[PDB]
Protein backbone atom coordinates (compact mmCIF):
# COMPACT_ATOMS: atom_id res chain seq x y z
CA UNK A 1 0.00 0.00 0.00
CA UNK A 2 2.11 2.85 1.37
CA UNK A 3 5.18 1.42 -0.41
CA UNK A 4 3.64 -0.36 -3.44
CA UNK A 5 5.89 1.31 -5.99
CA UNK A 6 7.63 3.21 -3.20
CA UNK A 7 9.82 0.30 -2.21
CA UNK A 8 9.68 -0.32 -5.94
CA UNK A 9 10.86 3.27 -6.21
CA UNK A 10 13.90 2.70 -3.98
CA UNK A 11 14.73 -0.67 -5.54
CA UNK A 12 13.49 -0.14 -9.08
CA UNK A 13 11.97 3.25 -9.84
CA UNK A 14 14.94 5.26 -8.59
CA UNK A 15 16.78 6.27 -11.77
CA UNK A 16 13.67 5.70 -13.89
CA UNK A 17 10.98 7.63 -15.74
CA UNK A 18 8.73 10.06 -13.88
CA UNK A 19 10.23 8.78 -10.60
CA UNK A 20 11.97 11.75 -8.99
CA UNK A 21 10.54 11.34 -5.52
CA UNK A 22 12.68 10.85 -2.47
CA UNK A 23 16.12 12.56 -2.49
CA UNK A 24 15.39 16.28 -3.03
CA UNK A 25 13.68 16.91 0.32
CA UNK A 26 16.75 15.47 2.02
CA UNK A 27 16.37 7.00 9.46
CA UNK A 28 15.26 4.00 11.53
CA UNK A 29 11.83 3.92 9.96
CA UNK A 30 10.70 6.01 6.96
CA UNK A 31 7.36 4.29 7.61
CA UNK A 32 5.90 3.61 11.06
CA UNK A 33 3.48 0.69 10.93
CA UNK A 34 3.54 -2.83 12.31
CA UNK A 35 5.81 -3.64 9.35
CA UNK A 36 8.78 -1.73 10.68
CA UNK A 37 10.68 -4.88 9.75
CA UNK A 38 9.45 -4.36 6.19
CA UNK A 39 11.31 -1.04 6.52
CA UNK A 40 14.41 -3.13 5.76
CA UNK A 41 13.95 -4.97 2.45
CA UNK A 42 15.86 -2.78 -0.04
CA UNK A 43 16.58 0.86 0.73
CA UNK A 44 20.29 0.90 1.53
CA UNK A 45 21.05 -1.50 -1.28
CA UNK A 46 21.52 0.35 -4.58
CA UNK A 47 22.03 4.14 -4.75
CA UNK A 48 20.63 7.61 -4.11
CA UNK A 49 20.39 8.91 -7.67
CA UNK A 50 17.95 11.25 -9.41
CA UNK A 51 14.78 10.01 -7.63
CA UNK A 52 14.85 13.29 -5.67
CA UNK A 53 11.87 15.63 -5.66
CA UNK A 54 8.47 14.28 -4.78
CA UNK A 55 7.88 11.45 -2.35
CA UNK A 56 9.49 13.09 0.63
CA UNK A 57 7.09 16.01 0.24
CA UNK A 58 4.50 13.27 -0.22
CA UNK A 59 5.55 11.34 2.88
CA UNK A 60 6.37 13.97 5.50
CA UNK A 61 2.95 13.21 7.06
CA UNK A 62 4.19 10.43 9.35
CA UNK A 63 7.32 11.93 11.04
CA UNK A 64 7.05 9.72 14.12
CA UNK A 65 9.27 7.14 15.80
CA UNK A 66 12.56 7.77 13.97
CA UNK A 67 14.22 5.53 16.56
CA UNK A 68 12.60 2.15 15.83
CA UNK A 69 14.14 -1.04 17.33
CA UNK A 70 16.11 -1.68 14.13
CA UNK A 71 19.21 -0.36 15.93
CA UNK A 72 21.20 -3.12 14.26
CA UNK A 73 18.87 -4.48 11.56
CA UNK A 74 17.98 -1.33 9.68
CA UNK A 75 21.31 -0.08 11.03
CA UNK A 76 22.82 -2.99 9.10
CA UNK A 77 21.11 -2.10 5.84
CA UNK A 78 22.00 1.56 6.41
CA UNK A 79 25.64 0.59 6.78
CA UNK A 80 24.80 -1.02 3.44
CA UNK A 81 23.27 2.26 2.24
CA UNK A 82 26.67 3.54 3.25
CA UNK A 83 28.35 0.86 1.17
CA UNK A 84 25.74 -0.44 -1.26
CA UNK A 85 23.35 2.50 -1.71
CA UNK A 86 25.61 5.47 -0.92
CA UNK A 87 24.16 7.46 -3.76
CA UNK A 88 24.11 10.48 -6.06
CA UNK A 89 24.41 13.80 -4.16
CA UNK A 90 24.49 12.34 -0.71
CA UNK A 91 24.42 15.66 1.22
CA UNK A 92 20.66 15.22 1.67
CA UNK A 93 21.40 11.79 3.17
CA UNK A 94 22.00 13.92 6.27
CA UNK A 95 18.21 13.57 6.68
CA UNK A 96 18.29 10.15 8.30
CA UNK A 97 21.66 11.31 9.59
CA UNK A 98 19.89 14.29 11.11
CA UNK A 99 16.71 12.49 12.11
CA UNK A 100 18.13 9.11 12.92
CA UNK A 101 21.90 9.30 13.16
CA UNK A 102 22.02 12.13 15.64
CA UNK A 103 19.17 10.14 17.14
CA UNK A 104 21.61 7.24 16.95
CA UNK A 105 24.33 9.64 18.06
CA UNK A 106 22.36 10.20 21.26
CA UNK A 107 22.60 6.50 22.06
CA UNK A 108 26.22 5.84 21.14
CA UNK A 109 27.99 7.01 24.29
CA UNK A 110 24.57 6.36 25.77
CA UNK A 111 25.60 2.76 25.17
CA UNK A 112 29.37 3.20 25.10
CA UNK A 113 30.42 5.28 22.10
CA UNK A 114 29.80 4.99 18.32
CA UNK A 115 30.52 1.27 18.32
CA UNK A 116 29.17 0.25 14.98
CA UNK A 117 28.71 2.99 12.37
CA UNK A 118 31.94 4.97 12.01
CA UNK A 119 34.19 2.96 9.72
CA UNK A 120 31.86 1.71 7.01
CA UNK A 121 29.37 4.57 7.41
CA UNK A 122 32.10 7.01 6.37
CA UNK A 123 31.67 5.34 2.96
CA UNK A 124 28.40 7.12 2.26
CA UNK A 125 29.70 9.93 4.47
CA UNK A 126 32.27 10.63 1.79
CA UNK A 127 29.83 9.69 -0.91
CA UNK A 128 27.95 12.57 0.70
CA UNK A 129 30.92 14.91 0.89
CA UNK A 130 31.47 15.32 -2.84
CA UNK A 131 34.97 16.66 -3.27
CA UNK A 132 36.96 18.27 -0.52
CA UNK A 133 35.73 16.09 2.29
CA UNK A 134 33.07 18.76 2.10
CA UNK A 135 31.70 20.10 5.39
CA UNK A 136 28.81 18.37 7.13
CA UNK A 137 27.72 17.75 10.70
CA UNK A 138 28.85 14.18 10.17
CA UNK A 139 32.09 15.93 10.97
CA UNK A 140 30.25 17.27 14.01
CA UNK A 141 29.15 13.88 15.37
CA UNK A 142 32.18 11.76 14.60
CA UNK A 143 34.65 14.44 15.54
CA UNK A 144 33.03 15.33 18.82
CA UNK A 145 33.42 11.59 19.27
CA UNK A 146 37.10 11.44 18.37
CA UNK A 147 37.67 14.47 20.57
CA UNK A 148 35.93 13.23 23.70
CA UNK A 149 35.25 9.59 22.90
CA UNK A 150 38.57 7.78 22.84
CA UNK A 151 38.36 7.11 19.09
CA UNK A 152 40.34 9.64 17.02
CA UNK A 153 41.17 7.52 13.97
CA UNK A 154 38.42 7.73 11.30
CA UNK A 155 38.91 11.46 10.75
CA UNK A 156 42.67 11.07 10.82
CA UNK A 157 41.95 10.61 7.10
CA UNK A 158 40.18 13.94 7.23
CA UNK A 159 42.60 15.81 9.51
CA UNK A 160 44.03 18.81 7.66
CA UNK A 161 41.94 18.92 4.51
CA UNK A 162 40.96 22.37 3.35
CA UNK A 163 37.50 20.88 3.11
CA UNK A 164 34.90 23.27 1.77
CA UNK A 165 31.67 23.28 -0.26
CA UNK A 166 29.03 23.34 2.47
CA UNK A 167 25.30 23.02 1.74
CA UNK A 168 22.86 25.64 3.05
CA UNK A 169 20.70 25.00 0.07
CA UNK A 170 17.52 23.75 1.81
CA UNK A 171 19.21 23.50 5.19
CA UNK A 172 21.49 20.46 5.01
CA UNK A 173 23.65 22.18 7.62
CA UNK A 174 23.51 24.31 10.75
CA UNK A 175 25.52 27.04 12.43
CA UNK A 176 26.36 24.58 15.18
CA UNK A 177 27.67 22.26 12.47
CA UNK A 178 30.68 24.39 11.64
CA UNK A 179 30.71 25.55 15.26
CA UNK A 180 31.39 22.02 16.43
CA UNK A 181 33.61 21.65 13.37
CA UNK A 182 36.35 24.07 14.20
CA UNK A 183 35.49 23.54 17.88
CA UNK A 184 36.58 19.93 18.10
CA UNK A 185 39.22 21.06 15.63
CA UNK A 186 40.57 23.27 18.38
CA UNK A 187 40.16 20.81 21.19
CA UNK A 188 41.59 17.85 19.28
CA UNK A 189 44.62 19.59 17.80
CA UNK A 190 45.02 20.61 21.42
CA UNK A 191 44.96 16.99 22.48
CA UNK A 192 46.70 16.11 19.25
CA UNK A 193 49.00 19.09 19.94
CA UNK A 194 48.96 20.50 16.40
CA UNK A 195 47.94 23.62 18.24
CA UNK A 196 48.54 26.01 15.35
CA UNK A 197 46.14 24.25 12.96
CA UNK A 198 43.34 24.44 15.51
CA UNK A 199 44.15 27.99 16.64
CA UNK A 200 43.77 28.77 12.94
CA UNK B 1 60.82 64.90 25.19
CA UNK B 2 61.33 65.43 21.46
CA UNK B 3 64.82 66.57 22.45
CA UNK B 4 66.05 66.54 18.82
CA UNK B 5 64.88 70.08 18.03
CA UNK B 6 65.71 70.83 21.67
CA UNK B 7 69.42 70.32 21.04
CA UNK B 8 68.86 71.85 17.59
CA UNK B 9 68.27 75.07 19.49
CA UNK B 10 70.74 74.27 22.29
CA UNK B 11 73.59 74.42 19.81
CA UNK B 12 72.10 77.72 18.63
CA UNK B 13 73.19 79.57 21.77
CA UNK B 14 74.01 83.15 20.76
CA UNK B 15 75.92 84.86 23.55
CA UNK B 16 75.29 88.34 22.21
CA UNK B 17 71.83 88.31 23.73
CA UNK B 18 74.08 88.40 26.81
CA UNK B 19 71.49 88.86 29.60
CA UNK B 20 68.50 87.18 31.05
CA UNK B 21 68.56 86.15 34.73
CA UNK B 22 65.47 84.06 34.13
CA UNK B 23 67.04 82.67 30.94
CA UNK B 24 69.45 80.07 32.29
CA UNK B 25 72.67 79.98 34.22
CA UNK B 26 75.46 79.50 31.67
CA UNK B 27 76.54 76.54 33.75
CA UNK B 28 73.00 75.25 33.41
CA UNK B 29 72.81 76.78 29.92
CA UNK B 30 75.63 74.67 28.51
CA UNK B 31 75.06 71.58 30.66
CA UNK B 32 71.33 71.62 29.92
CA UNK B 33 71.73 72.09 26.20
CA UNK B 34 74.71 69.91 25.48
CA UNK B 35 73.38 67.09 27.59
CA UNK B 36 70.00 67.14 25.91
CA UNK B 37 72.19 66.72 22.84
CA UNK B 38 74.39 64.06 24.46
CA UNK B 39 71.14 62.19 24.85
CA UNK B 40 69.80 62.93 21.38
CA UNK B 41 72.76 62.93 19.05
CA UNK B 42 74.43 60.60 16.69
CA UNK B 43 78.13 61.10 17.20
CA UNK B 44 79.22 62.56 13.87
CA UNK B 45 77.22 65.75 13.43
CA UNK B 46 77.33 66.25 17.18
CA UNK B 47 81.12 66.21 17.25
CA UNK B 48 80.54 68.64 14.44
CA UNK B 49 78.03 70.15 16.84
CA UNK B 50 80.67 69.79 19.55
CA UNK B 51 84.19 69.73 18.20
CA UNK B 52 83.17 72.17 15.47
CA UNK B 53 80.85 74.14 17.71
CA UNK B 54 81.51 77.85 17.24
CA UNK B 55 78.35 79.74 18.22
CA UNK B 56 78.31 77.75 21.44
CA UNK B 57 82.03 78.19 22.13
CA UNK B 58 81.54 80.50 25.07
CA UNK B 59 78.73 78.16 26.05
CA UNK B 60 81.24 75.46 25.24
CA UNK B 61 83.84 77.04 27.49
CA UNK B 62 81.37 77.46 30.35
CA UNK B 63 81.67 74.08 32.09
CA UNK B 64 85.17 72.61 31.64
CA UNK B 65 83.76 69.71 33.60
CA UNK B 66 81.02 68.77 31.15
CA UNK B 67 83.28 69.81 28.28
CA UNK B 68 85.96 67.22 28.83
CA UNK B 69 83.25 64.94 30.22
CA UNK B 70 81.70 64.54 26.81
CA UNK B 71 85.15 64.88 25.22
CA UNK B 72 86.76 61.83 26.76
CA UNK B 73 83.30 60.27 26.78
CA UNK B 74 83.44 60.17 23.00
CA UNK B 75 87.06 59.30 23.71
CA UNK B 76 85.65 56.69 26.10
CA UNK B 77 87.07 56.97 29.54
CA UNK B 78 83.77 55.44 30.60
CA UNK B 79 84.92 54.97 34.21
CA UNK B 80 85.41 58.53 35.42
CA UNK B 81 83.03 59.81 32.74
CA UNK B 82 80.19 57.80 34.25
CA UNK B 83 81.76 58.76 37.58
CA UNK B 84 81.13 62.47 37.27
CA UNK B 85 77.98 61.47 35.37
CA UNK B 86 76.32 60.05 38.44
CA UNK B 87 78.18 62.54 40.61
CA UNK B 88 76.27 65.35 38.93
CA UNK B 89 73.46 62.90 39.45
CA UNK B 90 72.83 64.73 42.71
CA UNK B 91 73.27 68.21 41.27
CA UNK B 92 71.11 67.70 38.23
CA UNK B 93 68.73 66.64 40.95
CA UNK B 94 69.79 69.98 42.38
CA UNK B 95 68.46 71.29 39.13
CA UNK B 96 64.73 71.53 39.40
CA UNK B 97 64.75 70.78 35.68
CA UNK B 98 67.47 68.16 35.57
CA UNK B 99 65.75 66.14 38.29
CA UNK B 100 62.66 65.32 36.14
CA UNK B 101 64.71 63.45 33.55
CA UNK B 102 67.61 62.02 35.55
CA UNK B 103 66.46 58.50 34.86
CA UNK B 104 65.90 59.25 31.19
CA UNK B 105 69.31 60.86 30.94
CA UNK B 106 71.42 58.33 32.84
CA UNK B 107 69.44 55.59 31.08
CA UNK B 108 70.29 56.69 27.58
CA UNK B 109 73.74 57.69 28.84
CA UNK B 110 74.88 54.23 29.82
CA UNK B 111 72.91 52.89 26.84
CA UNK B 112 74.96 54.94 24.43
CA UNK B 113 78.09 54.22 26.44
CA UNK B 114 77.44 50.66 25.34
CA UNK B 115 76.53 51.84 21.86
CA UNK B 116 79.81 53.71 21.69
CA UNK B 117 82.36 51.15 22.71
CA UNK B 118 80.65 47.94 21.75
CA UNK B 119 80.14 48.60 18.04
CA UNK B 120 83.60 47.71 16.64
CA UNK B 121 84.22 44.52 18.54
CA UNK B 122 83.25 40.95 17.65
CA UNK B 123 83.38 39.15 21.01
CA UNK B 124 82.75 41.23 24.10
CA UNK B 125 85.41 40.51 26.68
CA UNK B 126 84.51 41.98 30.02
CA UNK B 127 87.38 41.61 32.48
CA UNK B 128 89.43 44.74 31.98
CA UNK B 129 86.37 46.31 30.40
CA UNK B 130 84.38 45.68 33.55
CA UNK B 131 87.37 47.09 35.43
CA UNK B 132 86.59 50.21 33.40
CA UNK B 133 82.80 50.41 33.72
CA UNK B 134 83.08 49.49 37.40
CA UNK B 135 80.06 47.20 37.28
CA UNK B 136 80.34 43.95 39.18
CA UNK B 137 80.82 40.85 37.06
CA UNK B 138 77.22 39.83 37.60
CA UNK B 139 75.99 43.42 37.48
CA UNK B 140 78.13 43.82 34.39
CA UNK B 141 76.67 40.82 32.62
CA UNK B 142 73.19 41.78 33.74
CA UNK B 143 73.61 45.18 32.27
CA UNK B 144 74.42 42.95 29.35
CA UNK B 145 71.35 40.87 30.03
CA UNK B 146 69.32 44.00 29.83
CA UNK B 147 71.21 44.54 26.58
CA UNK B 148 70.03 41.11 25.50
CA UNK B 149 66.50 42.34 26.08
CA UNK B 150 66.92 44.80 23.19
CA UNK B 151 70.47 44.46 21.90
CA UNK B 152 71.45 44.49 18.25
CA UNK B 153 74.22 41.88 18.03
CA UNK B 154 73.46 38.19 17.60
CA UNK B 155 75.75 37.61 20.54
CA UNK B 156 76.25 34.94 23.18
CA UNK B 157 78.52 34.35 26.13
CA UNK B 158 80.42 31.61 27.71
CA UNK B 159 79.92 32.99 31.20
CA UNK B 160 83.10 31.07 31.97
CA UNK B 161 84.56 33.13 29.18
CA UNK B 162 83.23 36.05 31.19
CA UNK B 163 83.11 37.41 27.68
CA UNK B 164 80.61 37.84 24.91
CA UNK B 165 80.91 36.95 21.34
CA UNK B 166 78.96 39.59 19.44
CA UNK B 167 76.57 39.42 16.47
CA UNK B 168 76.65 36.66 13.84
CA UNK B 169 77.29 36.81 10.11
CA UNK B 170 74.62 35.72 7.65
CA UNK B 171 71.62 37.77 6.73
CA UNK B 172 70.81 35.77 3.59
CA UNK B 173 69.66 32.67 5.43
CA UNK B 174 67.93 35.01 7.86
CA UNK B 175 65.98 36.21 4.85
CA UNK B 176 65.37 32.55 4.10
CA UNK B 177 63.73 31.86 7.43
CA UNK B 178 61.66 35.00 7.33
CA UNK B 179 60.78 33.99 3.77
CA UNK B 180 59.41 30.65 4.85
CA UNK B 181 57.59 32.17 7.80
CA UNK B 182 56.12 34.56 5.27
CA UNK B 183 55.01 31.77 2.97
CA UNK B 184 53.51 29.68 5.75
CA UNK B 185 51.40 32.46 7.10
CA UNK B 186 50.56 33.33 3.53
CA UNK B 187 49.10 29.91 2.87
CA UNK B 188 47.49 30.08 6.30
CA UNK B 189 45.70 33.32 5.46
CA UNK B 190 44.96 31.90 2.03
CA UNK B 191 43.04 28.89 3.28
CA UNK B 192 41.49 31.20 5.86
CA UNK B 193 40.14 33.39 3.12
CA UNK B 194 39.05 30.42 1.02
CA UNK B 195 36.98 29.26 3.96
CA UNK B 196 35.95 32.88 4.44
CA UNK B 197 34.57 33.02 0.91
CA UNK B 198 32.74 29.84 1.83
CA UNK B 199 31.24 31.18 5.08
CA UNK B 200 30.20 34.44 3.48
CA UNK B 201 28.87 33.01 0.22
CA UNK B 202 27.42 30.09 2.16
CA UNK B 203 25.23 32.71 3.88
CA UNK B 204 26.97 31.80 7.10
CA UNK B 205 26.76 33.95 10.23
CA UNK B 206 25.60 33.79 13.84
CA UNK B 207 22.20 35.00 14.98
CA UNK B 208 21.91 36.97 18.21
CA UNK B 209 20.07 34.47 20.44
Amino acid sequence: SALEQFVNSVRQLSAQGQMTQLCELIKSGELLAKNLSHLDTVLGALDVQEHSLGVLAVLFVKFSMPSVPDFETLFSQVQLFISTCNGEHIRYATDTFAGLCHQLTNALVERKQPLRGIGILKQAIDKMQMNTNQLTSIHADLCQLCLLAKCFKPALPYLDVDMMDICKENGAYDAKHFLCYYYYGGMIYTGLKNFERALY
Amino acid sequence: RKYKQAAKCLLLASFDHCDFPELLSPSNVAIYGGLCALATFDRQELQRNVISSSSFKLFLELEPQVRDIIFKFYESKYASCLKMLDEMKDNLLLDMYLAPHVRTLYTQIRNRALIQYFSPYVSADMHRMAAAFNTTVAALEDELTQLILEGLISARVDSHSKILYARDVDQRSTTFEKSLLMGKEFQRRAKAMMLRAAVLRNQIHVKSP
